[PDB]
């Protein structure tokens, strides 16, 4: 779902929760890897802003 | 028509007739670019949409001459780079004798300089 994204955002990472219990926190880690790289695809890099008088 | 350089050897020139009639809606402009090839490229244009901020009746008149150059028409493509030939794209918005319109303004990216051209007319009734 990738929309909103910095141009600095190069990475991700997914540590995972295994749980286990019968009444206790007893979990562990486990950690992914992830490179992923952009498109930059299109960019509007300026604006301005011009008003009107005549009806057309 | 010409206006000569500054700087180089390049000279502008407009291919279509500087007097020409259209409406309020779209049209084509050309305009001639001519140096020599020794570095022949790396110009930009920008038309610079925005007031001259600026006797009274002169006051008021300096203003309402500025207030018609930056809001008469607008270049639908700017921060052209050149490369020798280009249509420039304009249109207009607001009605009159827009002779020698002189928002736009061309520049040598290196040893930058406020080259204008000040050439060319248009009428929209």
């Amino acid at each position: 779902a990738v929309p909103f994204n910095f141009t600095g955002f190069d990475l991700l990472i997914e540590y995972g929760m295994s749980a286990t219990d019968e009444s206790c926190i007893y979990l562990k880690k486990l950690s992914i890897p992830y490179e992923v790289t952009l498109r930059r695809t299109i960019e509007v890099p300026s604006m301005d802003i011009i008003p009107l008088n005549e009806l057309f | 028509s010409l206006v000569n350089s500054k700087l180089s050897n390049v000279k502008f020139k407009f291919i279509n007739s500087n007097i020409k009639v259209i409406k309020g809606e779209k049209f084509t402009m050309r305009l001639q670019i001519i140096n020599s090839s020794s570095s022949p490229l790396d110009l930009v244009v920008y038309y610079n949409n925005t007031i001259n901020p600026i006797t009274l009746e002169n006051q008021y008149q300096l203003h309402n001459k500025y207030r018609k150059i930056a809001e008469g028409i607008i270049l639908l493509s700017n921060d052209y780079k050149i490369p020798y030939f280009a249509d420039l794209r304009f249109i207009g918005i607001m009605s009159g004798y827009y002779g020698t319109l002189s928002g736009l303004k061309v520049l040598d990216l290196n040893t930058n300089e406020l080259i204008e051209v000040g050439n060319g007319a248009s009428v929209l009734i």
